[PDB]
RNA sequence: GCUCCACACAAUAUAGAUGGAUACGAAUAAGGCGUCCUUGUGGCGUCGCUGAACCAUAGCAGGCUAGCAACGGUGCACUUGGCGGAAAGGCCUUGGGUGCUUGCUGGCGAAUUGCAAUGUCAUUUUGCGUGGGGAUAAAUCAUUUGUAUACGACUUAGA
RNA sequence: GCAGUCAAGCGUUCAUAGCGACAUUGCUUUUUGAUUCUUCGAUGUCGGCUCUUCCUAUCAUACCGAAGCAGAAUUCGGUAA
RNA sequence: AGAACUGGCGAUGCGGGAUGAACCGAACGUAGAGUUAAGGUGCCGGAAUACACGCUCAUCAGACACCACAAAAGGUGUUAGUUCAUCUAGACAGCCGGACGGUGGCCAUGGAAGUCGGAAUCCGCUAAGGAGUGUGUAACAACUCACCGGCCGAAUGAACUA
RNA sequence: GGCCAGCAUCAGUUUUGGUGGCAGGAUAAAUCCAUAGGAAUGUAGCUUGCCUCGGUAAGUAUUAUAGCCUGUG
């Protein structure tokens, strides 16, 4: 566009793009993990809290979780059998569809899947998921938790977020002088319905975390067997 | 009228102690051989200390296109000495012959840059031997397979001052 | 660069029908029908398989491509209005004097009416546009829900409604009273 | 009906193998195939069956006739003449009312004054019967 | 002061005209037509 | 609404001669004050490698 | 070629039709423009309004009555575009102007007369597609013309009468074409075809 | 005396015939015509790409005559009805009467204007004189009232 | 106004050969609204009674945005003669 | 401003720049034919509303002396070019999530937790995450952005020249 | 014995068409003719998913049930 083009943002944050060199570094690191560790895994985790990911990383000192862009991990595993870093290694790359989540480990293959079956943590609604539970906002004054907990311990919502309640959340909030209030007990979501993204934003602003989370796994490479296996659990 | 390509040659008036001075050659585009020799002397004066009095035209001949009927893309080196100092330029042209391509290039330069023929220089011209060597989109759009475009505004001429038919734009 | 041609697809819902002979356009659907005068825009519609239409602009400039893109946008808007419709909403609020908005059938035009705005004795009137149907929101205090097949009519009606009540000679920061848009969702809701 | 009418934008699009009738210059009045486009304002016309030498020509010097016939892009004049002889497009042009009106005006330009008198006599004779047919139905 | 051509005062007068301002002229024209018909009958009687 | 007067486009012969004298003076001044890398191969040329050899 | 030429004013640019009629009048050919209210002008309507308003502001100071006139009628406005193209002060210009005639609409008897158009003056042929253009009648109403509402009614009535006349003419021409086609293949018709007629 | 219809000769010139100003509307990234149905922003065929078109154009500047084919084409004065008010003053149309008809076939005159001299063929107006129709008024000067005025001028009255 | 500093650019080494937009430092009578009771050679006339007309670089009237505009009142800015 | 030389006028008509002391053309007896300059070819005004290629919507552009004072740039008004970068181990934009822990870092104290006040601004893990670019609370909270990850896909971004 | 014009052919000035024989280019280049090769904006055939039962889309296939370019004579 020679003219009348949209202006670019000029924000002056200290951070800068890592560039292709970071991708090459992750590629070399994945190759080192492939040539060092025997077993390999392709975890699927579309979203995870950063502290939860750190807690998963600290669960064992004997293993490493080289996260990266799915294309980078695929090229490290070989996009095709001719490009595979190791025999039959290309098959492990084919199974991945989601975020990964590669988990090289020297630990016994059974213990890893057992720990994954045991691990579980609370998580947000993660839209396109069925509603964990049905609830309705109190017809009286709104509170920071949304009334999920008894009002005597709850505190009124800060006024500063009220306009977002009218614009983003679509709730017909009325900002009464002293506190925000709604004339009627608006329902956040019915049980089992596919959540709208605005409904998930409302549940996040209210702090509800009824949904559970547990990383799934689809397959694990075995360098000793030189072949992928399709064991899976959720 | 139409531009005519020409080649020029010289040897700087051979003198004693320098038998057979080295020949030089430069393709030139001009309406006539006189202008071609003038541009050749003007180029030799810039690339060498020699002068028209110091040399002579060893030969002059027109260069007809080997395949004038054939369509050909033609990239062309260009530089114009205005308004600021001279700088390199490049343009693609789809023309049936190199001379018509040079004429369309001179017209596009005089239009989009107001450059005069005295300022324009043609450092090089070459055909695009193969597809996808083209870069700018305006030539690429004509390369599409089975391309077809209309001419909706066919404004027919009317020699008569009056027209009882109320002519249509058809098409 | 005087592109050799440009075009944009126009998806046709199976229940929609949109005859086009002249540049004037017409559309029909379960919710009704609509029409528009596009003769000025100089564009050529082209049906392919009755499920799509490809407007085209040969040898056009960048401004002509922008005209073609807005033509496709107006066509998609007319299709969404004849299929889904539109259901505008506008909350109103007051500080000390309650608002008394009410519909009236003066002169047969179904004039909108407002009273006691900020205590003013003037009775402002905002005539309803053709097609759009005013209706107060059910079980929702101090609200009105405009709706109409065309975005243009309902949008101009909401604009005139918010403009007729504009405050004057008073600081806006203290006087929050005045009608304001609340939502611009489709009549379906949820389909 | 659910059909979405669209009528018709039946442009006479330029394309390879299109025949066109030059309207001026030494090649005026002769058909030529468009072997290949050069740009938006030029095309490589070829009319070897008409005897016109192959050359690039501006689109504004020529008009696009409705008739069309297949031609590979970049075709040499021999293949163009072969495709012209195979398609027999000249017969389709002579069948066209446009070529008929052209030949009619051309014959009218050459008419002898005695031929003009015979034309007036035959026209009066035809007009007599044409008027006798009127009112009788 | 507001101009005599000012659109606001003219619109206010146009709104005021719909009521008694028009009803009075209507009743006046009706009474005038009635008096005219009476004057016509008084002449036609003789 | 109320159109305002536009400046005259007339040549103003007096102003023409004055501008000519001012131009000659500016040229003399620029002449008196006068006493006090190749671009390289353009990008996107299809045959840049051929010129190097 | 004809004693008079009733050019149609619809769709024509002001300056081109003015320049062509100004030369046709100098040749002695008679002309009578019609439907001047439909005459078009290049550019958006606000430009033409700003241009006409500039001419309206000018006037003699000590006595405006003797200053230049600013006719509001579309026909007089088109005449002003032509009046400057001819040396009206000369007697030859006074003679050439007498042959000229202009009227809004198509007043009788001209409505029954055949009308023509000048292709060079047509807006459709000279103007580039998609460009804005001003209608002379809208500028006339903007400059205070107060007859556009009247001309439209007589124009619609004349259009309805001409449409009925064309319907009768088509009903007659169909029978005429049938009477000609029934004579087709007659030996005299074959001789006329051999002679190009 | 005046006014209308023509003709007898004149004067007056022409801003300039030397076949016909041949009539749908809208758009020009669309249309004219025919057909058909499901009457619609419908399907099909046809056409432009200029008026280089349609009619009319033959007879002494267009005669005197004999017939053939059809009851057509058309000038003239009447005549039936209708439409047209934007400057209508124009158009359509019923019924015969009277001429031509080159639609077709024949009988005569052309000359000498001497090898061309625009080689005279149209109306705008005006006067007298013919023969067929129609009826017999206003303004101003002057006096005079004032709704007016420098004079002019304006508004009324008086057989 | 005078003296000075960085440089977005320019210019054969290259800004430090030379210039240089936008910024900036030191002075022109006191940091406690204290003083400022200074007013300093126009050598040439400008200023006023009736009155017409034109311009915006708008005091007011008319329509708007902003300003700690809660009101009133007020400031600037846009159009407007 | 002060000196030399080359030229027009003065003493000079004629054609064009609408006219003009200087500009362009130009060797002044009376006429005919013919060919030209400057200057033009829509009308006034004799001559193409010629050809072929590119830019211009101006709320008084332009036909202007404009290679001259306002003239340095500003315009998200257009067109063509030069340079520097990313890219199917995913280019710009578009929608969703992460944006972590010593930590509520060290100095002011009815209170600053990144965002009322001062000097630093690291390690730990990451694909990344800044003692923090902004919105907002008394603080918090929360929202949001620099950069990454999730989805369509391919050309995209910045500085200059004309 | 004078005034005004036309015609035919002539002398000078001059304007606009038709038409024929020649010299020169790379002894024009083209086009065309035979050939050795190359490729796609891939020709026929073949192969793969689809389907209104046969055309789409991508691999092969350098002339085959079309053709193009380069050099040579």
């Amino acid at each position: 566009m020679p003219r009348s083009k949209r202006s670019k943002l000029v924000t002056l944050a200290q951070t800068d793009k890592k560039g292709r060199e970071n991708k090459e570094r992750i590629f070399d690191e994945v190759r080192e993990a492939l040539d060092t560790y025997r077993y390999v895994w392709v975890l699927h985790l579309d979203d995870v809290r950063t502290p939860v990911l750190q807690e998963i990383r600290t669960s064992w000192a004997g293993s490493k979780l080289i996260m990266g862009k799915r294309k980078v991990l695929q090229k490290a595993l070989g996009e095709k059998r001719e490009e595979e870093y190791k025999e039959n290694l290309y098959q492990l790359s084919k199974l991945c569809s989601g975020v990964t989540g590669l988990l090289f480990t020297d630990e016994d293959v059974n213990t890893v899947k057992e720990y994954f079956k045991s691990y579980v943590r609370s998580d947000y609604s993660r839209p396109n998921t069925k509603a964990p539970l049905t609830f309705t906002i109190p017809e009286g004054i709104v509170y920071s938790r949304g009334g999920q907990i008894p009002a005597e311990e709850d505190v009124p919502m800060i006024h500063s977020l009220e306009p977002t309640m009218r614009n983003k959340f679509e709730i017909p909030t009325k900002i009464k002088a002293g506190k925000i209030t709604i004339d009627s007990p608006y329902l956040v979501c019915t049980e089992g319905e596919k959540l709208d993204v605005r409904q998930a934003l409302i549940l996040k602003q209210f702090g509800i975390a009824a949904s559970e989370f547990k990383v799934k796994v689809s397959a694990y490479y075995d360098n000793d067997s030189s072949t992928v296996e399709s064991t899976n659990i959720n | 009228a139409h531009f005519k390509e020409y080649q020029v040659i010289g040897r700087r008036l051979p003198t004693e102690s320098v038998p057979e001075p080295k020949l030089f050659r430069m393709r030139i585009f001009a309406s006539n051989e006189v202008i071609a020799k003038s541009r050749y002397w003007y180029f030799l004066q810039k690339l060498h200390k020699v002068k028209k009095a110091s040399g002579e035209i060893v030969s002059i001949n027109q260069i007809n296109e080997a395949h004038p009927t054939k369509v050909k893309n033609f990239g062309v080196w260009v530089r114009y000495d205005s308004r600021s100092g001279t700088h390199n330029m490049y343009k693609e042209i789809r023309d049936v012959s190199r001379v018509a391509a040079v004429e369309t290039l001179y017209q596009d330069m005089a239009a989009r840059h107001r450059a005069r023929f005295r300022s324009i220089h043609i450092l090089k011209v070459a055909e695009i031997e193969k597809t996808a060597d083209v870069k700018r989109q305006y030539v690429k759009q004509f390369l599409t397979k089975d391309l077809k475009f209309p001419l909706p505004h066919r404004v027919q001429k009317s020699t008569k001052t009056f027209s009882y038919k109320r002519p249509s734009t058809f098409y | 660069m005087k592109y050799i041609q440009t075009e944009q697809q126009i998806e046709v819902p199976e229940g929609v029908t949109v005859s086009i002979k002249s540049r004037i356009v017409k559309v029909v659907g379960p919710r009704g029908t609509l029409t528009k005068n596009l003769k000025h825009i100089d564009v050529t519609f082209t049906k392919v398989n009755n499920q799509l239409i490809k407007v085209a602009v040969h040898n056009g400039g960048r401004k002509h491509v922008a005209a073609l893109r807005t033509v496709k946008s107006l066509v998609d808007n007319m299709i969404t209005g004849v299929t889904k419709g539109y259901k505008y909403k506008m909350r109103y609020v007051y500080a000390h004097f309650p608002i008394n908005v009410n519909i009236v059938e003066k002169d047969g035009a179904k004039f909108i009416e407002v009273r006691n705005f900020l205590g003013d004795k003037k009775i402002r009137n905002v005539p309803v546009r053709d097609g759009v149907t005013i209706e107060f929101s059910t079980n929702v205090k101090d609200e009105i829900v405009l709706s109409g097949n065309s975005v243009e009519d309902v949008s101009q009606n909401a604009a005139d409604l918010q403009q007729i009540c504009r405050v004057r000679n008073k600081d806006i920061r203290k006087f929050l009273d005045g009608i304001y848009v609340s939502h611009k969702g489709f009549i379906t809701e949820d389909l | 009906s659910t059909d979405s009418i669209v009528k018709a934008s039946n442009w006479r699009l330029v394309e390879v193998g299109r025949v066109v009738l030059i309207k001026k210059g030494q090649s005026a009045g002769k058909l030529a195939a468009i072997v290949e486009i050069i740009d938006q304002k030029k095309v490589l016309i070829d009319g070897p069956k008409a005897g016109v030498p192959r050359q690039a020509i501006n689109l504004g010097q020529v008009v696009l006739t409705p008739l069309t016939f297949a031609l590979p892009r970049g075709a040499r004049t021999a293949t163009v003449s072969k495709k012209w002889a195979a398609a027999a497009v000249c017969e389709k042009w002579a069948a066209s009312s446009w070529a008929k009106k052209i030949a009619q005006r051309e014959r009218r330009a050459a008419l002898t004054d005695f031929e003009r008198f015979q034309v007036m006599v035959l026209r009066k004779q035809k007009r007599y019967t044409v008027k006798k047919a009127l009112a009788k139905a | 002061a507001k101009s005599l051509r000012a659109s606001s005062h003219l619109n206010a007068k146009s709104v005021k005209r719909r009521g008694v301002f028009q009803k009075a002229v209507d009743a006046r024209e009706q009474r005038i037509s009635d008096k005219l018909k009476e004057d016509l009958l008084k002449q036609k009687l003789e | 609404m109320r159109v305002r007067k536009r400046q005259s486009r007339r040549t103003s012969t007096k102003l023409k001669e004055g501008i000519k004298k001012k131009a000659s003076a500016h040229r003399k001044k620029e002449k008196k004050m006068a006493k006090k890398k190749d671009p390289g191969i353009p990008s996107n040329f299809p045959y840049k490698a051929k010129i190097l050899e | 070629v004809e004693p008079v030429v009733v050019i149609d004013g619809k769709g024509h640019l002001v300056g081109r039709l003015a320049s062509v009629v100004a030369k046709q009048l100098l040749n002695g050919q008679k002309i009578v423009v019609v439907r001047a209210e439909e005459l078009n002008i290049s550019g958006e309507f606000f430009r033409n309004k700003l241009k006409y308003h500039d001419f309206l502001r000018k006037a003699t100071a000590f006595n405006k009555t003797r200053g230049p006139f600013h006719f509001r009628a579309p026909s007089r406005i088109f005449y002003k575009a032509l009046r400057g193209m001819v040396s009206h002060k000369t007697a030859r210009g006074k003679a050439a102007l007498e042959r000229l005639k202009v009227f809004e609409g198509i007043p009788p008897p001209y409505d029954k007369k055949k009308r023509v158009v000048v292709p060079q003056a047509l807006r459709v042929l000279r103007l580039k597609p998609g460009r804005k253009y001003t209608t002379l009648g809208k500028l006339s109403t903007s400059v205070g013309w107060k007859y556009e509402d009247v001309v439209a009614k007589l124009e619609a009535k004349r259009k309805v009468s001409s449409a009925e006349y064309y319907a009768k003419k088509r009903a007659f021409t169909k029978k005429v074409a049938s009477a000609n086609a029934t004579a087709a293949e007659s030996d005299v018709a074959k001789q006329l075809a051999a002679l190009g007629y």
